[PDB]
């Protein structure tokens, strides 16, 4: 058998047949597996929502750092006050980041030299097809494009990998115009 | 000014000086008087050179500790202004403003309170901490309301009614003090507890363990399992330090 | 009773109805509407009606005056309106009552009286 049945009748919980109903029941029965579907009434719903014993000692739950009384401050777990900002890039941010380089990255003059550099990018002093343009190899393959010069694709966040089950392990049979998946 | 600091000054100036600077360390120079009291077997007001040391001090002007020096827990050498030392740093300790300070103490008026181990020194913190709830001016919120949440702190931690997670409690409500007070006088209500939790934990734990098993468990705020409010009043569990 | 109308007429209402509870006649707030003024403005759809079996709730107000006072040793009584019958809260936040004063005093969710034993 599968991780996923068939099941007998003497574990569904269902009520069923007795004595020569039975034999009768499963001689007369397409699937004698099946269930009449009517639930056992000394088990379902017994004892009753309003008389359960586990609401006496029921306490609100917790979990450990958070219920941590002495080194628990909430500026370390206030994750609201530390939202990710909606970063804004316009053509001039991203001119400078052409011409000039970034953080990680540098190509800038040191000094106030360079701060006026920024300055004529924060004002419309080079466009962006200018540096476009102006931008050597090094530049392009590998701050807009790839190392490889290939283009970057629509990113995944979490990528899946599909794989494809067949015969006997699948929900419908060959037959079916129906496949799975995992 | 203090009293003292005003009335050495003449003899200071008369006597020339440089010979106060030739008594005592480098940076603590001079004369002080000394007010030992507590469980000593010849209590004494006394005036010596300062960095003498602790131990030269208890047991030659007065003396020594009453029931010897190994019947000794504990020191505070500033009065309750101070946190309280241990017999490990009783040893080789100077009685200056310096070597105090590199022990996470320090001098205050130079009263010194000894306490052997037939003492119940959570009783004297406490008592410290009634103290200083009895004397703040009520002004800045944090002395106003910290003194009264330590005194019933450690009214329990005398009798065991607590957690011993409650003792880091304990750490952070001093903390909530220790610099956003007017005065000093917050400081000074905080630091013998920082002492008592640095030092004498395990004495804490063992009367939390005492509680629960000559009384019954606890939870956070000494709050017991049967204890509620009945008819105004508090009745299934012990109640610290209420006299009114 | 007997309730003019505004437009002259009259409007007959018996006694057991007029009371603005069962335990009760006088209003116990100054923006009360009395059962006079209601009527007197409503018969319209009081008319064919039974009043015997409209909603008539006693009043909490006279209620709570007949419960006895409690007592406590010390300038502060707690409150808490907990069953103590069943789990959970069930009742109304902790209220510390000051009662060094020569009265009663009431918590201010429940009206329930507190004293200094004396
Ligand atoms: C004129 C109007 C008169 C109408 C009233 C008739 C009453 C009557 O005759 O009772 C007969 C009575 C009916 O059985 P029952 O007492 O009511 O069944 C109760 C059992 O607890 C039944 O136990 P169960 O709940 O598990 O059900 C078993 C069931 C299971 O039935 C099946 O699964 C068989 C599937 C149908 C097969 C169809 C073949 C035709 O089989 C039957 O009950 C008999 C069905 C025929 O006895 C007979 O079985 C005679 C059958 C003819
Ligand atoms: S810390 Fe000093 S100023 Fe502040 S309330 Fe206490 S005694 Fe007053
Ligand atoms: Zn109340």
């Amino acid at each position: 058998m599968l991780p996923g049945g068939p099941v007998p009748v003497f574990k569904k919980y269902t009520v069923g047949s007795k004595g020569i109903w039975e034999k009768l029941r499963v001689l007369l029965a397409i699937a004698p597996n099946r269930s009449t579907g009517n639930p056992i009434v000394p088990l379902y719903r017994v004892p009753t929502p309003g008389s359960r014993p586990e609401a006496n000692v029921y306490q609100d739950p917790s979990s450990y750092p958070t219920n941590d009384i002495a080194e628990n401050p909430y500026w370390k777990r206030d994750h609201r006050r530390a939202y990710p900002q909606t970063a804004f890039f316009d053509q001039k941010t991203v001119t400078g980041l052409l011409e000039l380089g970034s953080e990680a990255t540098p190509r800038i003059a040191d000094g106030e030299a360079g701060t006026k550099a920024l300055a004529n990018i924060a004002n419309g002093g080079v466009s962006f097809t200018q540096a476009l343009g102006k931008s050597s190899k090094d530049v392009i393959y590998g701050e807009v494009l790839t190392v490889n010069g290939l283009p970057p694709v629509a990113p995944t966040l979490a990528p899946k990998q599909w794989k494809i089950i067949e015969g006997e392990a699948a929900i419908y049979p060959k037959g079916y115009p129906c496949r799975t998946f995992h | 000014t203090n009293v003292e600091t005003v009335a050495v000054a003449p003899t200071i100036l008369r006597r020339g000086g440089d010979w106060f600077a030739s008594f005592g360390r480098e940076r603590n120079s001079g004369t002080k008087l000394f007010c030992i009291s507590g469980n000593v077997n010849e209590p004494c007001t006394v005036e010596e050179e300062m960095s003498i040391p602790l131990r030269e001090l208890l047991e030659k002007h007065c003396g020594g500790i009453k029931g010897g020096w190994d019947n000794l827990l504990g020191v505070i050498p500033g009065g309750c202004s101070v946190p309280i030392l241990p017999k490990n740093i009783c040893e080789d300790v100077l009685m200056d403003f310096d070597a105090l300070k590199d022990v996470q103490s320090g001098l205050g008026t130079a009263a010194v309170i000894v306490i052997n181990k037939q003492q119940d020194v959570i009783r004297a913190i406490q008592r410290f901490a009634a103290f200083y709830k009895h004397e703040s001016c009520g002004q800045c919120t944090p002395c106003r309301e910290g003194t009264t949440w330590l005194l019933k702190a450690m009214d329990r931690f005398r009798t065991g009614q607590a957690k011993e997670r409650e003792i880091d409690m304990l750490y952070e409500l001093t903390k909530d003090i220790e610099g956003h007070t007017i005065c000093a006088l917050g400081d000074a209500a905080a630091w013998p507890i920082q002492g008592l939790i640095r030092n004498f934990r395990p004495e804490m734990e063992t009367r939390m363990k005492k509680f629960h098993d000559e009384v019954g468990a606890v939870s956070v705020g000494g709050w017991m399992k049967d204890a509620r409010v009945e008819k105004g009043k508090v009745v299934g569990a012990p109640l610290p330090g209420v006299h009114h | 009773k007997s309730i003019i109308s505004y437009n002259g007429n009259t409007i007959e209402i018996p006694e057991e109805y007029t009371k603005q509870a069962p335990n009760r006649d006088s209003t116990w707030a100054p923006a009360q509407a009395s059962k006079t003024e209601i009527y007197k403005n409503n018969m319209v759809r009081f008319e064919q009606k039974d009043l015997s079996k409209q909603p008539m709730p006693y009043a909490g107000i006279e209620l709570i005056a007949q419960q006895p006072v409690r007592f406590v040793h010390g300038n502060t009584a707690v409150c808490d309106g907990a069953n103590h019958n069943g789990p959970g809260a069930q009742g109304h936040p902790k209220i510390f009552i000051n009662v060094d004063a020569p009265g009663s005093h009431a918590c201010q969710y429940c009206g329930t009286r507190y004293e200094k034993e004396h």
